[PDB]
C-alpha cells in the first residue's frame, strides 16, 4: 500500500497520484 | 516535497497538496 511505498521506502509524484480520486 | 520518506501526517499533508480538489484516500493497512 501507500505506506510501503511512501514511508518505509522513498515516495515519488507518481505514486502519490495513484491515490487521489 | 515528494521525494523523500512521507509518514503519518506528513505522508496526508504530501496527499493534500497534490491531489488537490480531486481529494485523495488514505488506507495504512491496505
Amino acid at each position: 500500500g501507500i505506506v510501503e511505498q511512501c514511508c518505509t521506502s522513498i515516495c515519488s509524484l507518481y505514486q502519490l497520484e495513484n491515490y487521489c480520486n | 516535497f515528494v521525494n523523500q520518506h512521507l509518514c503519518g501526517s506528513h505522508l496526508v499533508e504530501a496527499l493534500y497538496l497534490v491531489c488537490g480538489e480531486r481529494g485523495f484516500f488514505y488506507t495504512p493497512k491496505a
